[PDB]
RNA sequence: CGACUUACCAACCCGAUGCAAACUGCGAAUACCGGAGAAUGUUAUCACGGGAGACACACGGCGGGUGCUAACGUCCGUC
RNA sequence: UCCUCCUAAAGAGUAACGGAGGAGCACGAAGGUUGGCUAAUCCUGGUCGGACAUCAGGAGGUUAGUGCAAUGGCAUAAGCCAGCUUGACUGCGAGCGUGACGGCGCGAGCAGGUGCGAAAGCAGGUCAUAGUGAUCCGGUGGUUCUGAAUGGAAGGGCCAUC
RNA sequence: UGCCUGGCGGCCGUAGCGCGGUGGUCCCACCUGACCCCAUGCCGAACUCAGAAGUGAAACGCCGUAGCGCCGAUGGUAGUGUGGGGUCUCCCCAUGCGAGAGUAGGGAACUGCCAGGCAA
């Protein structure tokens, strides 16, 4: 099952921030919509999300899905996290490999200011 | 002559016949010989027992054995020190304790059941009664 | 599909005596000479 | 042929639940992971359990296969 | 690939008709097929693996890959990790081509042919056969090679049972003798 | 005990060195393990010898 | 190449019955560790210093190994 | 002498010429990190091939495996595969466990300089528990520390190691 | 506020399995292609990129069903600390603690944060 993959391979990522004890910047990507949160160490609340799925961040973006949208997101989530106040972040992959549009969002959201 | 095959270790503890026994009620034939005292009984004993039985009741009707030995017993031979080692197994004794059943019976007569019984606990070490099988 | 470890795969027509002419990619080579395909045939 | 055996090795739990450690005390000695660390716990090269941070220690169940963790809370 | 369109063409509305499914994609289709060939001689001579390895890079369109004893067996000689077979699976496109050259030019040419056999599934929908010699395929001409070795064939459909397989696999207008 | 001790000598003019163990039988070769030597607070290559 | 029966041998499973110091999908009483509290006890506690003796134990109760659930036998735990 | 289980009486420890077995290693990778993967046993179809090679599907959920006997542990895998590597590093070390002692074990963290990863991070050998021998005497390399009138040297000391 | 959907948790079998039904407005899944990014110890299988035709088949979510797993009393029983007694290799009395299995029964979940669509 490609969840049932996907968990198990992100449980010992998961963990391991959850043990730090450190605020986690979380990406979910499907074939639309990638989405992207930010959750607090006792994993309880959402400090603040975005995505490509709402028409705030819908409506200029050709199609979402793609290396744009991914940056968009990933930029999105860059100024609510500093106007929030939150500055460092830990990354969580959530199963999927680091390279395309995981890849994209993180560098977007590096460069936007959420180092790390 | 029951005897288990392949047992895990040669020899084990003595252990303690505390307790009260579990099978106490009748499960496959219609009467049964009951357990009063406690001890052990030996592999010979059983079997001596068994024939007891099978010629009182002419080889008619079923007879179930509900105790197996499962417990070797060693004996230092004769002239022989204490310590060196354990002492070489001898025979297989199986613990009783008061209620066990010992053996079940079914297909016969309640009076030639009663004197086939009497027959077997004359050859056995501990007292004994006999029971018929209840309804729940 | 991986560089430079598989076989080549060029395509190549080829022809049957019971007339029935196909074009196939595969690693026969350069021509191929058939008696019989799934027709024409007393299967 | 028998007559052999192994220095007993003095495992087993020397933190019980409820009193204070200090920081870097064994909590508990074993040989697998019968508890696991949980918060403020580090789990040494040979599975042995110390306290990362000072306060009370407390034991309890987590998980889906209700395995048994060790934490410490700043107390 | 010319199947595959004829299977979109009519076959799927064929499956359709006769099945009267609720939906499109409940109809079986293929989705890969394997090529085994269990040699079991590397241990008399490893050498011949490499060409044994070859040919099927003949039949089928890629490289194969040497397949390795799941667990060693006294009873045949072999230790754990050591290959003692080769396999191929190949899906995409590819496979309809193969599925062609299978269906066209490999079956007829069966020595002392008789016909494909139908009780052969595994239950649940898949097909599997084997072959005598490698002529059968175009790719050998009879001089480059020695060996009397056969191979294996199986295809692997999405169907939930036998009938519905060999259905679709009639639809292929195959012997089924 | 086939296995036997051999020395890494620093490739710097350090006189440090490491003492380890390995196996001529089935490796002969020399070992060349990058380590730190701490009379020049550096990691350099370590060569095998006797 | 289809295929069939059985008065006869029997695997794996299902239902019932047991056994285990070196079996545990369960699990006490006590004991042990930590914290708070009253009373009671000639500080009964701990640390340091001076001086020792002792390191052949025995029987009884309880939990055991060994022996024959023999020994005023032998070897351990606790009083 | 050392390791594992039981005896051992639900903390630790606990004897017998009591009941069972093992060790005097191995590995520059079988170590570090990053990425990925998940067995045994059965049922059906299929050339040699056959109960037992390899392929496909299904039940199964770890009865598998874990370099070595046993116990405990291991899906976040400690099990299996691949890339890059030498942290199997130096100076320390709060605080604990264990011993009559000699001693043995665990260890966050700090400084220096490294490897893997985008990064958070991990790495002071190996899933853990056996694979080991005090002191004396002497050997090898470094270090003006000392060097018995002075300058050297011999010989000692300190450090690494046999 | 409600029916829904996705993510991150709490909690961990009253929460898990089996059978039947139900879902495409969004979301999710399957799905087309892959020259390029990326990968197959062979394979667009898996991973990754460019898409949204079609579909709710499979998977997933929800509902129903006790067919299993699971939870589970009260009472009794076993054992047991302390103090006594006996026809003492085993038991009994006073007091304290009190199982395991089984029985009646329960049971096919509950809950926090964020985001999106419909009706409000």
């Amino acid at each position: 099952d490609k969840k049932s993959a996907r968990i198990r391979r992100a449980t010992r990522a998961r963990r391991k921030l959850q043990e730090l004890g450190a605020t986690r910047l979380v990406v979910h990507r499907t074939p639309r919509h990638i989405y992207a949160q930010v959750i607090a160490p006792n994993g309880s609340e959402v400090l603040v999300a975005a995505s490509t799925v709402e028409k705030a961040i819908a409506e200029q973006l050709k199609y979402t899905g793609n290396k744009d949208a991914a940056a968009a997101v990933g930029k999105a989530v860059a100024e609510r996290a500093l106007e929030k106040g939150i500055k460092d972040v830990s990354f969580d992959r959530s199963g999927f490999q680091y390279h395309g549009r995981v890849q994209a969002l993180a560098d977007a959201a590096r460069e936007a200011g959420l180092q790390f | 002559m029951l005897q288990p095959k392949r047992t895990k270790f040669r020899k084990m503890h003595k252990g303690r016949n505390r307790g009260l026994a579990q099978g106490t009620d009748v499960s496959f034939g219609s009467f049964g010989l009951k357990a009063v005292g406690r001890g052990r009984l030996t592999a010979r004993q059983i079997e001596a027992a068994r024939r007891a039985m099978t010629r009182a009741v002419k080889r008619q009707g079923k007879i179930w054995i509900r105790v197996f030995p499962d417990k070797p017993i060693t004996e230092k031979p004769l002239a022989v020190r204490m310590g060196k080692g354990k002492g070489n197994v001898e025979y297989w004794v199986a613990l009783i304790q008061p209620g066990k059943v010992l053996y079940e019976m079914d297909g016969v007569p309640e009076e030639l059941a009663r004197e086939a019984f009497k027959l077997a606990a004359a050859k056995l070490p501990i007292k004994t009664t006999f029971v018929t099988k209840t309804v729940m | 599909m991986k560089k430079d470890i598989h076989p080549k795969y060029e395509e190549i027509t080829a022809s049957c005596s019971c007339g029935n002419v196909m074009k196939i990619r595969s690693t026969v080579g350069h021509d191929l000479n058939l008696d019989v395909c799934s027709k024409c045939h007393p299967f | 042929r028998n007559g052999r055996d192994s220095e007993a090795k003095r495992l087993g739990v020397k933190r019980f639940g409820g009193e204070s450690v200090l920081a870097g005390s064994i909590i508990v000695r074993q040989r697998g992971t019968k508890f696991h660390a949980g918060a403020n716990v580090g789990c040494g090269r040979d599975h042995t359990l110390f306290a990362k941070a000072d306060g009370k220690v407390k034991f309890e169940v987590k998980g889906p296969k209700n395995r048994k963790f060790i934490s410490i809370e700043a107390e | 690939a010319k199947l595959h369109d004829y299977y979109k063409d009519e076959v799927v509305k064929k499956l359709m008709t006769e099945f009267n499914y609720n939906s499109v994609m409940q109809v079986p289709r293929v989705e890969k097929i394997t090529l085994n060939m269990g040699v079991g001689e590397a241990i008399a001579d490893k050498k011949l693996l490499d060409n044994a390895a070859a040919d099927l890079a003949a039949i089928s369109g890629q490289k194969p890959l040497i397949t390795k004893a799941r667990k060693s067996v006294a009873g045949f000689k072999i230790r754990q990790g050591y290959p003692i077979g080769c396999k191929v699976t190949l899906r995409g496109e590819r496979m309809w081509e193969f599925f062609e050259r299978l269906i066209t030019i490999a079956v007829p040419r069966i020595r002392d042919f008789r016909g494909l056999s139908a009780k052969s599934f595994d239950g649940r929908g898949n097909y599997s056969m084997g072959v005598r010699e490698q002529i059968i395929f175009p790719e050998i001409d009879y001089d480059k090679v020695d060996r009397v070795r056969g191979l294996d064939i199986t295809i692997t459909t999405t169907a939930k049972s036998d009938e519905e397989g060999r259905a679709l696999l009639a639809a292929f207008d195959f012997p089924f003798r | 005990g086939i296995r036997e001790k051999i020395k890494l000598v620093s490739s710097a003019g350090t006189g440090h060195f490491y003492t380890t163990t390995k196996n001529k039988r089935t490796k002969p070769e020399k070992l060349e393990l990058k380590k730190f030597d701490p009379v020049v607070r550096q990691h350099v290559i370590y060569k095998e010898a006797k």
